């Protein structure tokens, strides 16, 4: 009835003091009589100081805390691949719940180096500019930077579409079930992306953890460990997981601020220092494990928009220093209309080979080094005047590569594709065109290959990898190819 | 063109029924309540399963 | 210094701070109850103004006040440690907080061994209850009475409003 | 139920009401004020006792005075009858014309809307104004956060986006004068009726307006943005609504809720900022929305707080843009009114992707025409047109053409533009660029294209005197 | 009432009346009608104006080969 | 003694104890959490209670719950059975390969040995790494703090030192890999398993593992830090070895402390850190030392937050050190790696005498060159050229030159880098950069200079890259 029974001893701020229920469990969400749930982080003696999950707006004092007895878990699941939820798994979707209906503690760790794995995994954008030069395998944590939705966000559905090969293929590896964690990310701005996904109809093998513009502030810090505690389950239970964390920025937000408004201070930058911890214990969490949790993965993908391009910046430094490298986008080409507007340069994948795909790594490989070198004398060299053809070509080559690392947003690949185009760069062919006519050969280069030379992108799918042989045939192709492409 | 059509009617039944739903519900809740207490066995049945809590919870 | 000595109901201190050093004091030399009864009649004892209002006038010098309000009148059989926490409180201030402490207090030798449930109406009552045991149902036959609705309500007590509350 | 004064430190005004503490927001309407006071429940302190916020402004706060609560937020006129009119935050004439009554009153707290009740997908609302529509697309619903050159016939301009908008659209108009100078809505008061977008005669305006100036206390003037916001929900979605909402400053909101949290025993976080900010931004931005019927567009005058963007609260306020204007001068120097400067007049959901690509090209074209044309004017300023081609004198004359016809006459403004106003529907605004690009029109007068509406008009023009 | 069934007893049988009223469940009355009347409307807005109760033909010609 | 936890707020386990407190610092077990629940005593807060903190972290706490004190203060195992194995703070087998069964137990307080029980003035201990050493040498048993923003390669740097010298090291080596990435750790397991220096088939290795993982809730974290120094004290002294402690990362300890600062209901400081950061430190930094019983040289990784040195913390690290290594984002923003401020990077050790003057002369027109360079860059990266003297272009260039010759390709990771480029016996680094300082070199290339070694196959590159 009342059985067991507390009293808001206090509200204000949403910071309840609640007299009693004394010896509840730790971290328990409780439930509060407005419905609401709040999870007693304070055990005080005399009053549990409260965050409330909800808002203090509702609230009347000496209103009746009950325990819900329970510790912070989220539902966990996978029918929730094919579902947008809020960050506590249920709806918002409105299609009535999801079936997942598992409940997981959020409170989970990261495993061991045992149970881990390293990787030498690819794991595949269909952005051929990251698998190439930011080379991803899965159960990687790393930075997705950029600034202001400059195409970030857009990023994160090129790879999610390019899972779709996988998620419509069969993979056992690189079927990625993509989890996003939306944070903070207006519900215009959510229904807006859902609408999409959805028609990406990833959404199907996609779990939409979700943070709006609006939530309580514990809500949006909450739905990241949502997430975390279902993607590990993705990753050991041996299947592939992806998450997407856009943007801790926000979370970290609402959480010095939850910590300010407890009247707790913080450090750094007015935020808390074991926010740290928060992304660590969390991030850590995605992994690239061992065969004992199927061998799977959460890679995650956390997002960080650089403000300012500040990183320096603590919190971003410190997701810096946690993330296995970033993917900084030149915004301002971005601006330029350069989509991807990628800032290479900062863009690094510090592991580099573990993480990339033969195919792509027997064109791009050798070429990202090559690039290193033509977008060194982009840089470098930077006058009016020439230098000599080799640069000059560079430049020109290499602005045409350039070319072939945007992607019109939306438009991932297969590895086949990618690597074809690249080739055709690569190995000298379209040094020789522009970029109007780069994109332009693209498109051509795409239908007259998947019109004919599907052989040979059936090899190259085949094996994974490319072969002189295939190469042959690309040589014929791209020579041809080129010829009928402009004439 | 043949769909919209169609679906008008469809959208028109599900927002309907959620209109005599609320409306019933809101109306329905609003007449009939206040017997209940009249049955001091709506506090019988919160002893009755208050002594079977009483002696079925310890 | 001591060690821990409080009786049933216990309390949580703060404002019986003082409650839990007679928790352990009174208690202890047990006298416990000797102070308990002590406590209640303090409590009346103490509740018209005098020389206690006396604090409230800040210009009376505490000093003195604990002179006057303690010394030929609050003694008046309270005295053993009793005064001597009375001139505690007194010093303390905690004079107009005392009936809080005794209020903690006094769930202490009886009451110490209340009875807590939260429970519809006028709920529980403390009295005491054998957590092995029902006591509950007993309690509730006894009575036929309370308000519940106007008092608590069969939402809680058997939702009526959680019908509403699915929607 | 009542309230005691039990402190007053201040407009936090403690107040021990005993007879239940009503939840947060609940307005009381505080007994004893001749100033009647309203106070809103802001925490329960316990004790009986809630801290709350005069909204308004006191003395005679005779301790344990009596507080009453009005069981809800604060209710203000929701219903039609507000248009033409101006009302203090707390609902009131102060059009001083008498009761600015409605039909029904609404406590006005009332919070962001479920993401499925939108229509999730949003529109754009046509302005008309070429330039606008154009270079930033309006979102119907949206949040547009006008930057701006000061005086300029903002208001002149925001007048005649009232008269094509809120006339030619169903746009209504809600004016929310949060913490602006009380002078210059007395002088835009003026302005309005002297405009017609305000009428009085009829008070069937489009705009009901609502202040909360720099007179109200910062509860007050942060306020007044739920207040009219409250009102735009109602028509929104009640009377179906493209609501177009002024608020006008939303740096004064801000400003308004970060000067109390500090004294709120609240961290008011980076820079003073109310820890909160993007809460109180964001579910505040949640009520902005074409939902299913009925948008709240957002109509933002945006003072740039220290010219600084990053500046987090600006940072959090990108998020709630969707397309941004700065109005500048420089334009207006060249006696275009617009005074837009259009490369600040963008949406983030700029994108051919997304905007587009004519339109989104055609703008390419422009953006990079018309700077490549003020590369020239560096250029040019040096070396003359003379020493460029044709391509280049071309694209100088029709970025002028462009330059010109960008703008279109003012009604208003009169005094600014030279003249009576027009309106231009969309496909003839880009056909109209479109075609000067095509240079068509040779480079027939170009200074016909100047305060002209539609792109014919100028054609036209440029043959009256060729 | 809690016999919690009667508590679905006590809104059914008003459903009971309700539906053993005419549009099926009515009292929802004319102000629900308005609203509908706007909705409904609005709906044909996005979505056409003929034979939604009834079907709709259609027409197949060519400009030129241009 | 008993406790029962009172209080939790956070891993900030206010627990009172219903009779005797146990002095400050005993590790308590809590009667309930087999999560192993070491509290250490940390306040006797007054009237029994004490607030204690939680190593681990604490959901699914009852208030109440009765604690246990272990009696004392953290007793760990020691001895060599640590070498090659993972220990956490209470050594337990994160080679998750069960315990680290040793004889030896442990408080792992320690605390600093006697200034007469050092040793007085070191002898250097060379650095190999061309560049480094020669203008920052070291001592052999000494504390160097490598400041450098974590991760940029930097990680990868003290990595590739252990590949070159703690693998031409023999004694022991301790490694604390602190709230660092469990990920990189797992695959530096891997790596040191399949070194076999991390011995599959030793328990010891010759080095010993201790973590203190991000993951983690503080106090493990923090007091990784005590454990690792008992065992590398264990091996310094007992072992009578010349120990190699790799700490990284001590900002992340160093943050651990400040972190709690706040919550130990203390202020936390400036920055929020902790106001007792330089008593913690200098009691720990004189924890170590090179006695003389052994020797430990510490390389200490520092990730510098937003390489902010000024930043107090780093303001006071410099104390306990005796060589800095102040990494140059800049340059390790060219890319260069070697990206060090080496200017920034110190050690008053080198010496005319101790380094000899050649290498130290060598270094002070380097230091000297460079560092008025520096000093133009700026005016002139604006303010162009010539209109101006060119001798100073020949510096330039030089500097240049010298600067591309520091670097040394991350010769190992071919997976970050592709390249080699090797290391260089010191007299060959004195002498390269003689030449250079002789010129001759001058007429040729600048990234020949760039990510090699042996300035003789420098010169080969030169050449070879003058096509």
């Amino acid at each position: 009835d009342l059985e067991e029974t507390g009293r808001v001893l206090s509200i204000g701020d949403g910071i309840a003091r609640v007299h009693g229920l004394r010896n509840v469990q730790a971290e328990e969400m409780v439930e509060f009589s407005s419905g609401l749930k709040g999870m007693s982080l304070n055990l005080e003696p005399d009053n549990v100081g409260v965050v409330v999950f909800g808002n203090d707006k509702l609230i009347k004092e000496g209103d009746i805390v009950k325990r819900t007895g329970a510790i912070v878990d989220v539902p966990v699941g996978e029918e929730l691949l094919g579902r947008v939820v809020d960050a506590l798994g249920n709806a918002i979707d409105g299609k009535g719940p999801i079936g997942s209906k598992a409940r997981r503690r959020v409170g989970l760790k990261a495993p061991g180096i045992i149970p881990r794995i390293s990787v030498r995994e690819p794991m595949q954008t269909g952005i051929k500019a990251v698998d190439s030069l930011v080379p991803i395998g899965r159960g990687q944590r790393e930075l997705i930077i950029g600034d202001r939705q400059t195409g970030k966000t857009s990023i994160a559905i090129d790879t999610i579409i390019n899972q779709k090969r996988f998620n419509d293929g069969t993979d056992e590896k690189k079927k990625l079930y993509c989890i996003y964690v939306a944070i903070g990310q207006k519900r215009s701005t959510v229904a807006q992306l859902v609408k999409r996904l959805t028609d990406a109809d990833a959404m199907k093998y996609t779990i939409v953890v979700s943070a709006t513009a609006s939530d309580a502030a514990p809500l949006q810090y909450l739905a990241p460990y949502s997430g975390c505690s279902m993607g590990e389950y993705f990753r050991d239970n041996g299947k592939h997981a992806l998450i997407i964390y856009d943007d801790l920025s926000k979370q970290a937000v609402a959480y010095r601020q939850m910590s300010l408004l407890l009247r707790r201070p913080p450090g750094r930058e007015a935020y808390p220092g074991d926010v740290f911890y928060l992304h660590s214990r969390l991030l850590e969490r995605a992994a690239k494990m061992n065969d004992a949790f199927g061998g799977g993965s959460l890679t995650a993908l956390p997002v960080i928009e650089t403000q300012a391009g500040d990183v320096s910046a603590y919190i971003p430094t410190n997701v810096i220093s946690i993330t296995d490298g970033q993917i900084f986008l030149e915004t301002e080409l971005f601006y330029k209309g350069i989509r991807p507007a990628i800032n290479v340069g900062l863009s690094v994948s510090r592991v580099g080979s573990a993480a990339q795909t033969r195919a792509m790594k027997q064109v791009a490989g050798t070429m990202k080094l090559e690039l290193a070198q033509y977008r060194e004398v982009a840089a470098f060299a930077q006058f009016g005047s020439d230098l000599d053809a080799a640069t000059q070509q560079l430049l020109s080559r290499g602005v045409r590569l350039t070319e072939l690392l945007k992607q019109g947003q939306y438009s991932p690949m297969a590895i086949e594709e990618q690597v074809a185009v690249i080739y055709a760069g690569v190995r000298g062919y379209l040094d020789k065109l522009e970029p109007s006519k780069i994109t332009k050969f693209e498109n051509a280069f795409l239908s007259h290959v998947i019109s004919q030379h599907q052989a040979l992108l059936g090899k190259i799918r085949t094996d994974g990898k490319i072969s002189e042989e295939s190469d042959a045939k690309l040589k014929e192709i791209v020579t041809n190819f080129l010829a009928g492409f402009e004439a | 063109e043949v769909k919209n059509r169609l679906d008008y009617h469809i959208s028109v039944q599900n927002m309907m029924r959620q209109k005599e739903q609320e409306h019933m519900i809101n109306w329905v809740e609003k007449r009939v309540v206040q017997s209940i207490s009249a049955q001091q066995e709506k506090e019988t049945i919160a002893k009755c399963i208050a002594d079977l809590k009483l002696l079925s919870k310890k | 210094f001591a060690k821990l000595v409080r009786p049933p109901v216990q309390i949580y201190g703060i404002e019986g701070r003082y409650a839990t050093a007679l928790y352990s004091a009174a208690s202890k030399q047990n006298k416990l109850e000797q102070v308990e009864k002590e406590l209640l009649r303090v409590g009346q004892i103490l509740k018209e103004p005098k020389m206690a209002a006396s604090l409230l006038n800040p210009y009376v010098k505490r000093s003195v006040k604990v002179k006057s309000l303690s010394d030929m009148t609050a003694k008046e059989k309270f005295s053993p440690l009793t005064s001597n926490l009375i001139n505690l409180l007194a010093e303390n201030g905690r004079l107009t907080n005392t009936p809080a402490v005794i209020s903690a207090f006094s769930t202490m030798m009886s009451v110490h061994r209340g009875e807590v449930p939260c429970t519809v109406t006028t709920a529980s009552a403390l009295d005491e209850t054998t957590l092995t045991e029902l006591k509950t149902v007993l309690k509730s036959f006894l009575s036929k009475g309370q308000v519940l609705k106007l008092e608590v309500k069969i939402d809680p007590s058997i939702m009526g409003g959680m019908i509403v509350r699915i929607g | 139920t009542t309230g005691r004064i039990v402190a007053v430190i201040g407009a936090v005004v403690d107040v021990q009401f005993d007879e239940g503490l009503p939840p947060i927001l609940n307005a009381l309407e505080v007994q004893g004020r001749e100033t009647r006071l309203v106070l809103e429940v802001a925490q329960h302190l316990g004790e009986s006792t809630v801290r709350t916020i005069a909204m308004d402004g006191t003395e005679g706060l005779v301790r344990g005075q009596k507080v009453l609560d009005s069981g809800a937020p604060i209710r203000i006129p929701v219903g039609p009858e507000t248009l033409g009119r101006i009302m203090n935050v707390i609902g009131e004439p102060i059009d001083e014309r008498g009761p600015i009554k409605t039909k029904q009153f609404a406590a006005i707290h009332a919070e962001a809307p479920e993401f499925v009740e939108m229509s999730v997908e949003q529109e754009i609302l046509v302005t008309g104004i070429k330039v606008v529509d154009l270079l930033a697309p309006y979102a119907k619903g949206g949040k547009i956060g006008l930057f701006g050159g000061a005086g300029v016939g903002k208001t002149v301009l925001i007048m005649e986006l009232i008269n094509n908008v809120a006339k030619a659209h169903g746009g209504y108009s809600v004016f929310a004068g949060v913490g602006e100078r009380t002078r210059e809505g007395n002088d835009l008061y003026h302005e309005m009726i002297e405009s017609g977008v305000i009428n009085l005669k009829d008070a069937t305006s489009k705009v009901a307006l609502v202040y909360g100036q720099m007179n109200e206390p910062p509860g007050a003037r942060a306020r007044v943005a739920l207040t009219g916001l409250t009102v735009a929900e109602y028509f929104r979605d009640q009377e179906g609504q493209d609501v177009l909402l002024f608020i006008d400053n939303i740096f004064r909101f801000t400003q308004a809720g970060s000067e109390v949290s500090a004294l709120l025993g609240r961290i008011p976080s980076a820079v003073g900022y109310q820890p909160t900010l993007a809460t109180d931004m964001g579910t505040m931005q949640e009520r902005i929305t074409t939902t299913k019927k009925g948008s709240i567009t957002s109509v933002q005058a945006i003072y740039v707080p220290a010219d600084d963007l990053t500046d987090p609260a600006p940072a959090t306020t990108f998020a709630h843009l969707d397309a941004t204007t700065v109005l500048s001068r420089a334009i207006a120097e060249l006696g275009i009114y617009p005074a837009v400067d259009p490369l600040d007049s963008t949406s983030r959901i700029m994108d051919p992707n997304i905007v587009g690509s004519e339109h989104y090209d055609v703008a390419r074209g422009v953006q990079k025409i018309l700077q490549d044309y003020k590369s020239l004017q560096d250029i040019i300023a040096i070396l003359g047109m003379d020493e460029l081609s044709e391509e280049d004198k071309l694209t100088v004359s029709r970025a002028r053409k462009i330059q010109r016809f960008l703008s279109q006459p003012f009604q208003v403004a009169e005094v600014f533009t030279g003249h009576l106003g027009k309106l231009v529907p969309l496909k003839e605004t880009i056909k109209g660029f479109q075609q000067i690009l095509a240079g068509e029109y040779d480079h027939l007068p170009e200074q016909a294209f100047y305060m002209v509406g539609p792109i014919e008009e100028a054609v036209a023009k440029a043959d009256k005197l060729a | 009432l809690d016999p919690v069934q009667k508590l679905f007893v006590d809104k059914i049988r008003e459903y009971r009346t309700k539906r053993q009223t005419s549009g099926g469940p009515v009292d929802a009355g004319p102000e629900y009608q308005q609203d509908l009347d706007r909705e409904l409307f609005k709906l044909k807005q996005m979505y056409g104006k003929a034979d939604m109760n009834t079907f709709p033909n259609f027409t197949f010609e060519d400009p030129k080969f241009e």
